[PDB]
RNA sequence: CAUGUGGUUUAAUUCGAAGCAACGCGAAGAACCUUACCAGGCCUUGACAUGCUAGGGAACCCGGGUGAAAGCCUGGGGUGCCC
RNA sequence: AACCCCCGCCGUUAGUUGCCAGCGGUUCGGCCGGGCACUCUAACGGGACUGCCCGCGAAAGCGGGAGGAAGGAGGGGACGACGUCUGGUCAGCAUGGCCCUUACGGCCUGGGCGACACACGUGCUACAAUGCCCACUACAAAGCGAUGCCACCCGGCAACGGGGAGCUAAUCGCAAAAAGGUGGGCCCAGUUCGGAUUGGGGUCUGCAACCCGACCCCAUGAAGCCGGAAUCGCUAGUAAUCGCGGAUCA
């Protein structure tokens, strides 16, 4: 029944976020739906080196958006208890629905 | 296929025949072929007496038209010697009317280069 | 370039006659990119061909172009205050790029409006053997032969 | 063009609509260089600011979907 | 007229469209982005030292 | 009951099922001589079909997205080899004699900064 | 030609729609 | 025809860049903003910072007149504290 | 050079994108229950080292052959030594020194940056039939979106304008790619080629479009029939050609 995102600009942050959540979260009651990825969603940011005039030779970065699913089939007292409670997003985000 | 005053065409389909008028182009053209329901496929070359008559009486009797229409654009010009808007010289001075680059091109409005000029540097 | 001899790339034959150097003269017919557009009109000439001569297209091509390749040529050469130009062979690979192209040229310089037409009609006269892509084969050999003068500078 | 209002300043028809009232005679100065000429404003002279000093342009009924600006040029010989 | 510009830039008098934008580090006018705030050297500056979370040297 | 292979050429996907029978071949829910009319050179890829000796032996169903129409032609012909090469381990001296078996990771190049088009440099002045 | 704007490629060249292109 | 520059022009037509390695370059957005330029009206511890002295005022909120605006003149709601 | 990122081949992990691949019901829309085998998505791996064979060589290594998705740096990136040009930037900022402190500071209203007898650079659209015009019909990628992108209606020739559903966005939207394919028209003409210029009429952002905005409609249809001396780019998914997106931003 209930749906939850996980979003953040480190993959080895967000992947740990979510395996732990399945883990942690499957023992509690009915079974989850292992973590799912999300299209990663960029952003470049392009222009040039020089303070003056160079208007060639230039330099460009991005920001990295990715996401991940999870979907628990059914909510048990024992699984409402746990991940209601510990929430530790370290540089993680999270949004909830049902 | 004398339509307008001494304005003639031939063997060519009459929506494009009609565009050799002053005052109509590929829009009043097929507008009126639809007024007075002729085939537009159909050459000059080939045409009832009064297909063109009603022809002929559309367009002429509708809007105008050579002469007295070239003379109204003429009229209008001439009346912005006004009090005189900025749009008024510029048709004195004969140059652009509409917000332009003159310092570099306006050809189509400066008859061709007057090449009138000069430049240096230090010789020595 | 300087160090290797450049590298002979390899084209894929026909699809309608399995015939590389079919490929290669659709190629030159070829605007801006467009292939379809070229081969319509090579095969569209092809058909040109069959109603007013009963021979097989492919073989009459295959003549024409034969007939346009070019046995020598000149090509400028600096001695010491003074550039001859000087005559010489001509690589089998190079006969045909010619040849190819010239009769492409020879092709678009016609009067006929539509372009397969043309094609047909130049491909049909120089097999015949008089065509202005033949013209241009002739020319180019009376300018060695006159040259023979330097023709000991065989670089 | 501005399809619905006439986008005129007010500051104008003020000094206008009370030199209306008896058509006095007309000393105007003005920086609305942006504005309309009025239907009827006709006789009333107004001095234009084109940047540098005020052009006292006179009126007449043939000019009146022109502005302002439109008679106080800004620059000096083309 | 440097400072006195970079504070008028704050307030918003008279009409909106006047409202402009400008850089926070560099008083910057021209070249200046939505989403961070800042300018384009303002920007390069601070991406190299890792100021901006997960803005990372591009590569494709 | 059926053979699979699959093919890609340049941002184009090509999936073939084959099922032996008189000849028909349908592609997004298409005859092949429909979605490929007028393309005077689609009727290529399938030429691995011919080096085996049997096009008459089978009845593909394919679906390929995405890409070109070309690219496309050049994927379905890597999936149908790569589909009957698994359907007889002996088939290996067709497919790797000719091109039939490779991918074509030729693809688009990136445009480059001081540049119109990753290679032509803009015109050069001097005066 | 890419420049009529009164044809198909005039506009799309331009990159808008009106009487001669449709919208959408 | 679009855009950058030389030049002349102008009340001003703001400054920079100068073979390659300046010239659709600073400029990845000039109608007022921008905006560094000119003409015209105004303002001085100032549009912004740090600290001191002095009676008022010690937060704040709404209009009037004049003017092109800026500005300058000017009418009303009135303060939860250590105690 | 090597370690780092993007494209290529295969695996392991995960199933609101995918799938009659197989039976199932379908108002025929993977719509539906069902199902991760395909496709994709994004995260951790395997794979290539001149390791195998033949020849040349003292060796390093060169040429040639097999297996292989791929070899001899496999294709693109990021990365640029001691130094050179008293190179560029005091106008992004920082900073020594110099100079002004009812003004060389500060605020506004109007102008200017957009001037034009001329001269050069980078570009766009072309002079046409391997073409132009009209109707119908296909196949992308990477990105972007809450006083934002707008489905779908209704009106207007249209620009646009009244209504109003979905959306924090692989679940809705920008959105049609275009060249192509098909069939209808033009018939070699300064033309149904070419769209400059000026007249007339409108819309939208904005307090405000005279100097100075973008679009839409009618009418005007200029020069150009392939360019003197000269002069640029590119060695493969490159040149050529076709359209799409984004930063800035009323």
């Amino acid at each position: 029944k209930i749906r939850i995102k996980l979003r953040g600009f480190d993959h080895k942050t967000l992947d740990a976020s979510a395996q732990k959540i399945v883990e942690a979260a499957r023992r509690s009651g009915a079974q989850v739906s292992g973590p799912i990825p999300l299209p990663t969603r960029v952003r470049r940011f392009t222009v040039i080196r020089g303070p003056f005039k160079h208007k060639d030779s230039r330099e460009h970065f991005e920001l990295r958006t990715h996401n991940r699913l999870v979907d628990i089939i059914n909510p048990n007292r024992k699984t409402i208890e746990q991940l209601m409670t510990l929430d530790l997003p370290t540089g993680v985000e999270i949004e909830i629905k049902t | 296929a004398r339509i307008a005053g001494v304005e003639i065409p031939r063997n060519k389909r009459v929506d494009v025949a009609l565009t050799y008028i002053y005052g109509i182009g590929k829009a009043r053209a097929k507008e009126a072929l639809e007024k007075t329901g002729i085939n537009p496929a159909t050459r000059v070359k080939d045409l009832t007496e009064a297909e063109v008559v009603r022809l002929r009486e559309y367009v002429e009797n509708t809007w105008k038209l050579e002469g007295e229409l070239r003379a109204e654009v003429a009229a209008n010009i001439k009346r912005l010697m006004d009090i005189g808007c900025y749009r008024g010289l510029r048709h004195r001075r004969g140059l652009p009317v509409r917000g332009q680059r003159t310092r570099t091109n306006a050809r189509t409005r400066k008859g061709p280069r007057k090449t009138v000029a000069g430049k240096k540097k230090a010789p020595r | 370039a300087r160090r290797r001899r450049a590298e002979v790339r390899q084209l894929q034959p026909d699809l309608v006659y399995g015939d590389v150097l079919v490929t290669a003269f659709i190629n030159k017919i070829m605007r801006d990119g467009k292939k379809n557009l070229a081969a319509r009109i090579f095969y569209d000439a092809c058909k040109i061909i069959q109603e007013k001569t009963g021979q097989e297209p492919l073989k009459v091509f295959k003549q024409a172009v034969e007939n346009v390749k070019p046995r020598m040529e000149v090509r400028s050469r600096r001695v010491g205050g003074a550039n001859y130009q000087v005559p010489m062979e001509v690589s089998p690979r190079r006969q045909q790029s010619l040849a190819l192209r010239w009769l492409v040229q020879a092709a678009n310089q016609r009067p006929e409006r539509r372009a397969a037409v043309r094609i047909a009609h130049e491909l049909m006269d120089a097999a015949e053997g008089k065509g202005g892509a033949v013209k241009k084969k002739e020319d180019v050999e009376r300018m060695a032969e006159a040259n023979r003068a330097y023709a000991h500078y065989r670089w | 063009s501005l399809k619905k209002g006439v986008f005129v300043d007010d500051h104008l028809l003020e000094k206008v609509l009370e030199l209306n009232a008896k058509g006095e005679k007309r000393l105007i100065k003005t920086w609305s260089r942006r504005s309309t000429i009025v239907p009827e404003m006709v006789g009333h002279t107004i001095a234009v600011y084109n940047g540098k000093q005020h052009v006292p342009v006179y009126i007449t009924e043939n000019m009146v979907g022109h502005k302002l600006g439109e008679f106080a040029p800004t620059r000096t010989y083309r | 007229a440097r400072k006195a510009l970079i504070e008028k830039a704050k307030r918003t008098p008279k009409f909106k469209v006047r409202a402009y934008t400008r850089c926070v580090r560099c008083g910057r006018a021209r070249s200046v982005y939505r989403f961070f705030g800042l300018c384009r050297i303002c920007l390069r500056e601070l991406a190299h030292k890792g100021q901006l979370p997960g803005v990372r040297k591009a590569s494709w | 009951e059926q053979y699979y292979g699959t093919g890609r050429r340049k941002e184009a996907v090509a999936r073939v099922f084959l099922r032996p029978g008189n000849g028909k071949v349908t592609v997004n829910g298409q005859d092949f001589n429909e979605y490929f009319q007028g393309l005077v050179r689609a009727v290529a890829a399938l030429e691995p079909l011919r080096a085996v000796d049997a096009l008459g032996r089978f009845d593909a169903y394919i679906t390929v997205r995405g890409g070109g129409k070309s690219g496309q032609i050049d994927a379905i012909k890597l999936g149908i080899a790569r589909a009957l090469v698994q359907y007889n381990p002996d088939y290996r001296a067709k497919l790797k004699p000719l091109g039939f078996l490779t991918r074509d990771a030729r693809v688009v190049e990136r445009k480059k900064y001081g540049k119109h088009k990753a290679r032509r440099a803009p015109q050069y002045s001097k005066r | 030609g890419k420049g009529d704007r009164r044809t198909r490629r005039g506009k799309i060249w331009r990159g808008t729609y009106g009487k001669y292109r449709p919208r959408k």
